[PDB]
């Protein structure tokens, strides 16, 4: 995900530049070129943490007819009515003494603790009490569900559930009536490229490529996710990951600003400082080098690197574009000078190699 | 020249380890990286990882992280790989390989060590080929995405090391007969051999070098 190094797989011609035309690279937007207008906005997200089974409780309303004639009781069944059932429910809940009860009487019994599990994708409800274990949901046309007895209905004791969201603040990235993505509250850029429309707990939103769900008004037409699609929880570990990445990118951006400013005030363009101008994220950027005291740039598209051996296969080889890149004197772009013995030296790789130290050929061998 | 000496075989026990050796000579041991590949009985070649004898940097495919460990000894010019917690699924032939000067295609292979225990996918078509000698034949290798012309064709006779026949889908190799040729454009590559002969019945693998990690085709048998 987060590379150990970035080398350009595409590179243009070296043009001589003046130091005033140097700039520290943008490491925020990831491969959504042209989308650079940032507008601070708000967006919805899944609440942070684990989301247990969303329970909503209801009540089963069954209808009987009791005939008493001169201590003999006949008992018949009939299918009830929603509003009457809820009136009986208010009776039994508020403690109204009017619910306890050749004369016949119609009674409506209401067994209260009938819990159901609510699907967040579609607001369907799940309990063994429905036909097939599932009801379509409680819309406003259908204020009740059916049971397998088909003479007893189920109604919710509706008062909060689907309280699985939060309102976060971020930055919308665009370039004119097209939003490519957004910086989220953690500070990491997420791309809308390839997302699909997902309606979660009745809230219209989008599922990104990485499986995260957000809710934002997109000025574009996107197709719906298939009925099979799922979204990822907003677990604390995802926030940890984003915090680590953003921490690093901020740190290295400040270090690059200190380097660029230390170049302006001195006009001393070394190779150590030039490495701080490298683009740390896959995408289009710039590459720099120094030929015969002259300071030049080139357009480039940086590709994420996974291992150090990928770009150094042999003695003085810097694999760029499939073949080893040429060196003038002993330097390449972004300060990858050839080493003391014509090997390739990358500043980041040297730092990486050092922290692995203590490991090989302790060589505390002693003479005779 | 150049030789990559390997030892014959090791018979190991489930759950134990073994350390395979690869002594390189003919070139400077530190001037090139060292790769390692696994080949099960009647299977294709699978890249395990590589090591730089100078820096000591290692690269591993996710399948072998924790299973294989790469080391070197620069005084003796010998690379070692250790396999611990062996299961029956680890019984295979383990080759050590040496790539080109730009690390695109495999230049040299070792004898191989059969250890006995008791990404871009390359869709290679067909698995088996049954035709008579003297005919002209051509099999296909198709990549999961665009790879330009970054693919190489290897021939492997029985109990032998793979031998590179074509580099970059069309370029010939000096010392190898003129019967082999390729046609590469985009995703679909075809290796054609005219005038099939007796020593040309073997397994043929295609290998891409466009993206990391390195992957091979399933293989085509004659």
């Amino acid at each position: 995900k987060f590379p150990i190094y970035t080398i350009p797989d595409e590179l243009g011609p070296w043009s001589p530049i003046d130091i005033h035309h140097l700039s520290c690279p943008n490491n925020l937007v990831v491969e959504d070129e042209g989308c650079t207008n940032l507008s601070e906005f708000s967006y919805m997200e899944l609440k942070v943490g684990y989301i247990s089974a969303i329970k909503v409780n209801g009540f089963t309303c069954t209808g009987v007819v009791t005939e008493a004639e001169t201590t003999t009781f006949k008992r018949k069944h009939f299918r009830p009515t929603p509003d009457a059932c809820r009136a009986a429910y208010n009776w039994k809940m508020a403690g109204d003494p009017r619910y306890e009860e050749r004369t016949t009487k119609e009674s409506l019994i209401i067994i209260s603790p009938s819990v159901t599990d609510l699907d967040p994708y579609d607001k369907s409800l799940h309990s063994r009490v429905f036909p097939g274990g599932k009801c379509s949901g409680i819309t406003v046309s259908s204020t009740y569900c059916s049971t397998n007895h088909d003479y007893t209905i189920w109604m919710p004791e509706n008062p909060t559930p689907c309280d699985i969201f939060t309102n976060s603040r971020g930055k919308r990235a665009s370039n004119g009536n097209k939003t490519c993505g957004f910086v989220d509250e953690r500070g990491l850029y997420k791309s809308l490229k390839g997302a699909c429309r997902l309606k979660l707990c009745g809230v219209l939103g989008l599922r990104l490529m990485d499986g995260t769900w957000v809710a934002m008004q997109t000025s574009d037409e996107t197709k719906w996710c298939p009925p099979d699609q799922l979204v990822n929880l907003h677990d604390f570990r995802s926030d940890e990951i984003e915090h680590l990445v953003v921490e690093e990118l901020v740190k290295k951006r400040e270090e690059c600003l200190d380097a660029l400013e230390s170049i302006m005030t001195t006009k001393s363009v070394s190779f150590r400082r030039l490495s701080h101008l490298r683009k740390l994220v896959p995408g289009f950027g710039k590459a720099y080098t120094i030929f015969n005291k002259t300071l030049m740039e080139a357009d480039a598209h940086y590709k994420s690197v996974r291992t150090w051996n990928e770009i150094i296969p042999s003695k003085g080889c810097l694999k760029v574009g499939g073949r080893c890149h040429p060196h003038v004197n002993g330097v390449f772009f972004n300060g990858i000078i050839l080493g003391p013995d014509d090997h390739v030296l990358i500043p980041e790789m040297q730092s990486s190699l050092l922290q692995q130290h203590m490991e090989l050929l302790k060589s505390s061998v002693i003479p005779l | 020249e150049v030789q990559l000496q390997q030892f014959g075989a090791e018979l190991v026990k489930p759950g134990a380890s073994v350390k395979i050796s690869c002594k390189a000579s003919g070139y400077t041991f530190t001037d090139y990286n060292m790769d390692w590949v696994k080949q099960s009985h009647g299977k294709s070649l699978q890249w395990i990882g590589d090591i730089s004898p100078y820096y000591g940097s290692t690269g591993y495919s996710q399948k072998f992280k924790g299973k294989a460990t790469l080391t070197v000894d620069r005084s003796s010019s010998t690379a070692y790989m250790e396999l611990r917690s062996l299961t029956s699924e680890d019984t295979a032939v383990y080759y050590c390989a040496r790539r080109n000067y730009d690390g695109s295609w495999f230049a040299y292979w070792g004898q191989g060590t059969l250890v006995t225990v008791s990404e871009l996918v390359m869709t290679q078509s067909p698995a088996i080929l049954s035709v008579s000698p003297g005919e002209r034949v051509s099999f296909s290798c198709r990549a999961s995405q665009i790879i330009g012309t970054s693919i190489h064709w290897y021939q492997q006779r029985t109990n032998g090391s793979p031998r590179l026949l074509i580099k970059y889908a069309s370029e010939s190799i000096s010392g190898i007969p003129s019967r082999f040729s390729g046609s590469g454009s985009g995703t679909d590559f075809t290796l054609t051999i005219n005038s099939v002969e007796s020593d040309d019945i073997a397994d043929y693998y295609c290998q891409q070098s466009n993206s990391w990690p390195v992957t091979f085709g399933a293989g085509t048998k004659l």
